[PDB]
């Protein structure tokens, strides 16, 4: 199964190859494996225990990434000025930072405490055909955030993964890269870990 | 409209960040009658490159001539009112009307109409109907703005002694680049609550800002707790005859950064500022590495150092799009340039962490001006009133002594003040005659 | 409200497709003044069925009487005002109001009311207490028209003009069925611009709509890219006193639908348009089994042969509750009724994929119309301006020689205007005496 | 806003439930002028306790003393106006801002200022930047209330003729605590049809509520389907000069709870009951132990027997945030509170299955309020009319024979008309000096 | 497990008899095998494929079916005209005509390029007791669309599908109905595959 | 897999337990079995099937709650009244109490009958350590409810399930808490079966 990018004409290069990825990589183990991982690592988040998710689900070498994408024309080529902003273009320190923050007994906005829930789907899983311990993973996420009475975001999203066996068992995150799809979120902000 | 802020700017009814008929009569006295940012020459580079920018609440097309000079235009079809552009930058020769064809040069004026010969002949005369143009472009160093009103004063006329403080780096350290696109998000609160925290709000830094100090550890840990003052001093606060003010921390130039941008930073800027006291003398060489928070009236704020350049686009009384951008030196490495952009980001952008804290403070403010009872409380801006100078032979403008102020809040609410109680121009001049007095 | 379109109805203010006030002004000079769409015959066939329907904002309950008639009320009980009918279509002797049990008749009379003997004895009187009629209802043709103001013309009146145009389809050829339930829809646009493109936009049909001429092969590939006119003729626009118009494309009965329907419907309209010829006429005949696109004042719209029946209601300044209707000839075969019925949605209903075009269209000019700045933009429908006739021997009313042309909308706006500047009905009289000079 | 109520309370304009003007003019009518809840002393029961509270649209924060005594204050920081407390209830000895760290007392007083000595000096006056204070504090039994308005009468004065009423349940019981915390949602409707339906709504309760009678078997059951009164008599329903209102169905201490609550209440109720005749008589005993649904003017509605006690607090002409307590007899065993609480929410609070059938009817009420035509249909209030009396030697108040009747709609509408149309507690007083002939 | 439609009021005989359905169909097998086969086709539309979509998921004898309901009455019976308009009823065709549509640079709507997010959920899958070649499939999906800064809309539905298998081993769509929850959808439009 | 309490400055005693219960518990067959089970029951539910919910789906020692929990200071701790309202806390009769009212044809707020669609995920599993017969059950519900042409309202919880084996295959819901994370629900009421 592969796609025809000159008879597909909205389908980027890009886009196409990794749909082809994913179509042959399928590996029903791989899959359920991957879900759990997933789930897990939700769970964790949902309960921001974000020091365990840290040390546990993100491996050193972490870019954790999400884009924002400035709107071109689809018609036009000539423009060339870059036209993604990164919201987020982290590595482990940078992480660590943000999750002292959070924690932070003097961070205002997170008392009283905030509420997520995260609903991830479509879990779809291809081990690379060069190095066999990473996993590149696909999912869509729904996360919900509750605070203040009456505040209500959710997000929505489609995280690119690459994931990592550990000696010993485990599976750190080594890039997730999140296009954001919407461009001028309406949620006050994007500060959650997607 | 006439007793919302009072003299000398040192009160201000809570009320003006929640009311929806003052939200109207700021889209005339403030938003039709200022100047206004619109981009940067380094994101419209080459002719025919273009924008959309917001100007108050309407849209506007700005774009790069064929002469190399930038014209900018209503995002509006002059058939039937269609939006015309619906990309947020490109590059194009024209811009065709999608609902019945009308076609527009990027000048603005109407080229091309299906069906001219056959069904309107003379019934058309398309020199009548070009795009709306804005009809005053000016620039300050590659930063662009427009503004709706013809009787304006120049630009930099308009940004009076506060043009003084922001020469060092946007003027003598041979030239900026604003880095695109712009982080963007819509947050529940008033325009003027970020403009009053940009223009004069180091108070806010050791308290809202707390946990990250202590995460991020940049150099604003020296107030962490609001405990002391700087080490280098209580810094300068001033402003300006039309509402543009600032706060400068000395020395500070990594900013809202954390200590993993600190060394690679700091020893860029003390490279430069060697050079530049050479040409610019030691104080203003200085200024160039220092962190200046300020706001260039009405809705463009700024910080330095920590390179942010950001627009407060207003939607209603309670509801502001933020656009952020990071700005950088041209003669900065490449590698540099995008770490610094990816920093702001991560400070201040829509997953900004410091953003979190400040938004925090923006929404409920604006939130209890709308509220009957709570409406009726005024905001105090009261730090250092009483001890601003003018005409100091060092320090242009109104002048007080410590970035922990609120002498600039005082002048962007008297310029605020003074607009709305006036019908154009001359009256807003008339209403300013002693506003430094 | 006076200066919002200018004398000829030929520029508009963008703002009227915006303000919030206006809208709340619309709701008294246009909505309970002019005659407003309820339903047809074919939804309400037997005694006791009944329908909801929108008047402005308001909703009536239109109900078949025992005695044949049609009755319509406010869907509002007259005890504590609890909305009395929830389901949208259906068949009653009666509502019970579920708050308390008042019982009314499918005539709106108060009929039953629980504890009336034992609390309320003499201190009611249910005659007093009967549903708000709708105190006019009139049809043409099946087609059942309801109006708040007693004073207004009749409705065989109120179409004027237009009714001329009308015939051929909704008198001439054996009966229309309307075909329900309805597409409904939320668009974030004025309720008026949806009126002006189906009043008389055959212009932006090559040009909105070129990607699904492409992918569907409608007959209006002939327009396509508005390079050139239909080889059948430039086609005609009408409009009419109470400001009802419409354009007409000739031959072309298979309309906004794709090529799989052509060569059924045609077949089928050529047929009876031959019987028809011996009736009313070659002219009329043909009209018949041409594509009609009108709106009948103020925001019911149509079109014949890919034939829709429309409503604009309106919920605010910024959103309209789009209904669209298949209708077909009683005569056809019930194949190619169900087959008609599916084209309509697939073309114009919501998930049609040319009204996806169209609102394309309506959405940002609606917003515009919001934008201080461009609110002060005018619209212009100068297409055809200056060859318009009155009293031709053929075509009657104002009428122009294109179905691409504004003729159309300036008779809208007109008499869009006269009604805000008037109080009632007689006023609107006094501003429309010279309505075709 | 003069004819909105009719002569005598009988009729009411249905847009009084959707005009977005009027609600504003209720903010300073209505809710910057009448007693409105805060908490109950079990909810504040030690010094530093507090609780968040709505008065009309404004937050207040209402903290237990260390004195003992209650005070209340807006929740707004003195210096830019942000929001002071985010949690809904607490115990702290002060409220420190997060904005730029302005502390303050429990009894409101600023106490520390960051920077006070260094930047600061004489500049600041913290006596002058107190929180701003409610004015008027007082309770009802434990039940405490705020007032905006210095002018307003005595608490108890102000519930006037209702207060006897209330008596045997609040007062000769031995003590009622409210058990939090509330549940709270947002319901669309005008906060004035919560209001009316509790004032005085029995009529609707066999008919709105015929399924949950059913299926649960209150002893409401004698009134379903609005066949029959109970047998224990129609009741009775009163009204004061000040809008407060209830009626009363004998015996029915299980109010609208399910069968499986029905035995141990009565017999706790019953037991109560004969020792409660020795001391308040035979009458007030029973009442004590009947269901009474009334509004304590204007925003404040309870149930006894069944027991609750609600907040309809405003948050725009068509939206209402519902908080609904529990409340519980001291000397209940602590099994019976728990089993109490938990069925209050299961047949009113957020997912009660009462509300449900309740809601359904608030929401379209106010919503045909804000449409045009709709709007000025009459909403009447006229069971019972013409047999109400005053000076009764057993009961006290303007006084009708049925608690299935619209007494106290009727008073809850004069009081509102006579507020609406009046600028001050004086001017109220003289509109009111007939209230009861 | 059947339902008792006599004591249970509110439920319609074609949905207990589709309960019973997809409960005695359960086939873990068959159940991995439907999910994979939905991400892959969610995944096809989201990249907005539709070329391939149309070629390699949807079977010539296509009927692509979404309704809206008029809101009726539970009580009265009497009322007989058709109470459901077809939103959508695509043959394979009239599916080839919308997807060339979509794709055309001349679409003005689809400039910028538009976002969409599928998040499929609830799959039950249970083999035609009668040509076990067709699948019976349900499943809930989430579409998230966004488009032009700041528009965001929300699709929810229930997927009631026939999938057929293909010589060689592939499967492909040949029924897909939905019965859509919102009578008047608050998405400006309904203008996505379902 | 862990969390530390002292570390993980967010994380409650209770999530951080519960969190290690649902890793160390996973099951493969187990997964697949609960995630049959939550799609049958959330079908059932979609449907209006409520009598055969309640005697097919739960155990008549049921506990079925909801809370809504009051927001507290996260820094104060002196101030010890409840925290917590019960939206629901239901056995067995007032769930046929609440089933009754939903099916009554006098049920006026049902009439246009109500349209609802639920999307369960992130299910995780474990057996319960003393009572194998015991299954922990945690699970995502996003649940969308439309009515009366254009109203909609959606909701989103995590269930915390005990479900029973029963003697003959069946598995029953013995206990379901959910803390619901709006504080003020924004969508008229709570009047759902989460
Ligand atoms: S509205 Fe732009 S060409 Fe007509
Ligand atoms: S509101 Fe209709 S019977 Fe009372
Ligand atoms: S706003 Fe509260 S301390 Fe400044
Ligand atoms: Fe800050
Ligand atoms: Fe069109
Ligand atoms: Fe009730
Ligand atoms: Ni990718
Ligand atoms: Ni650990
Ligand atoms: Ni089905
Ligand atoms: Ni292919
Ligand atoms: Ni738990
Ligand atoms: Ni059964």
């Amino acid at each position: 199964m592969m796609i025809n990018t000159q008879e597909d004409k909205l389908v980027s290069a890009h886009d196409a190859e990794e749909f082809h990825r994913f179509f042959v990589g399928h590996d029903s183990d791989l899959q359920q494996e991957v879900t759990t991982l997933l789930t897990r690592e939700a769970h964790l988040l949902d309960i921001q225990a974000y020091k365990a998710w840290l040390e546990h689900f993100v491996a050193p070498e972490i870019k954790y990434q999400v884009i924002s994408r400035e709107l071109r024309s689809t018609s036009e080529r000539r423009y060339q000025l870059n036209d993604a902003v990164n919201l987020y273009n982290e590595n482990y320190q940078q992480l660590k930072v943000r999750v002292e923050h959070q924690m932070d007994p003097q961070n205002w906005a997170n008392n009283p405490k905030i509420r997520f829930t995260r609903f991830v789907t479509n879990v779809t899983a291809a081990k690379d055909k060069s190095a066999p311990e990473i996993l590149h993973v696909r999912s869509n996420l729904i996360l919900h955030r509750a605070r203040r009475e009456n505040q209500v975001d959710v997000f929505y999203a489609t995280r690119e993964d690459k994931w990592k066996r550990i000696e010993g068992g485990g599976i750190k995150l080594v890039e997730r890269f999140v296009d954001y799809p919407e461009r001028i979120p309406q949620t006050h902000n994007l500060l959650v870990f997607l | 409209y006439q007793n919302l802020v009072s003299e000398a700017g040192l009160t201000q009814k809570l009320l003006i960040h929640g009311d929806k008929e003052l939200f109207q009569h700021e889209l005339k006295t403030i938003f039709a009658r200022n100047w206004l940012f619109l981009t940067h020459d380094s994101l419209i580079p080459s002719p025919g490159d273009y924008v959309k920018a917001k100007m108050g609440v309407d849209e506007v097309i700005v774009s790069r001539q064929n002469d190399g000079s930038v014209r900018a235009f209503l995002n509006v079809c002059r058939h039937r009112g269609k939006t015309l552009v619906h990309a947020e930058a490109g590059n194009a020769k024209g811009f065709v009307c999608g609902y019945h064809g009308w076609g527009y040069g990027s000048n603005g004026e109407l080229q091309s109409v299906p069906f001219e010969k056959e069904l309107y002949g003379d019934a058309i005369k398309k020199k009548c109907l070009g795009l709306k143009e804005v009809p005053r472009i000016e620039s300050f160093h590659g930063f662009i703005y427009g503004c709706f009103d013809a009787e304006a004063p120049p630009l930099i006329d308009y940004l009076g002694d506060a043009a003084w403080y922001l020469e060092p780096t946007f003027k003598y350290s041979g030239g900026l680049e604003l880095v695109g696109p712009p982080g963007k998000v819509v947050v529940k609160a008033n325009w003027k609550s970020f403009a009053e925290n940009f223009v004069g709000d180091g108070y806010h830094v050791g308290w809202t800002h707390a946990a990250a100090l202590r995460a991020g550890q940049s150099v604003f840990s020296s107030i962490a707790g609001n405990a002391k003052l700087p080490p280098e001093g209580a810094g300068l606060q001033m402003t300006s005859k039309y509402g543009s003010g600032m706060g400068v921390f000395w020395g500070y130039y990594s900013g809202n950064f954390s200590a993993d941008m600190i060394p690679d930073l700091m020893a860029f800027g003390a490279a430069k500022q060697e050079k530049l006291a050479k040409e610019i003398g030691d104080v203003r060489a200085r200024i160039y590495r220092s962190f200046l928070n300020g706001t260039i009236f009405p809705n463009n704020s700024f910080l330095t150092g920590s390179a942010a350049f950001r627009v407060w686009n207003p939607i209603d009384e309670n509801t502001t799009e933020v656009w952020t951008y990071a700005f950088v030196e041209k003669d900065m490495p490449e590698d540099l340039k995008r770490r610094v952009a990816d920093a702001v980001q991560r400070s201040i952008g829509p997953a900004g962490f410091w953003e979190s804290d400040d938004n925090e403070n923006m929404e409920t403010m604006s939130q209890n001006g709308k509220k009957y009872q709570s409406s009726n409380i005024d905001q105090i801006a009261s730090l250092g009133f009483g001890k601003d100078v003018y005409g100091d032979e060092c320090y242009p403008g109104v002048v007080g002594k410590s970035a922990i102020g609120e002498t600039s809040y005082r002048g962007f609410y008297r310029a605020y003040q003074a607009h709305i109680s006036s019908s154009n121009w001359a009256e807003f001049e008339n209403a300013s005659r002693n506003w430094h007095i």
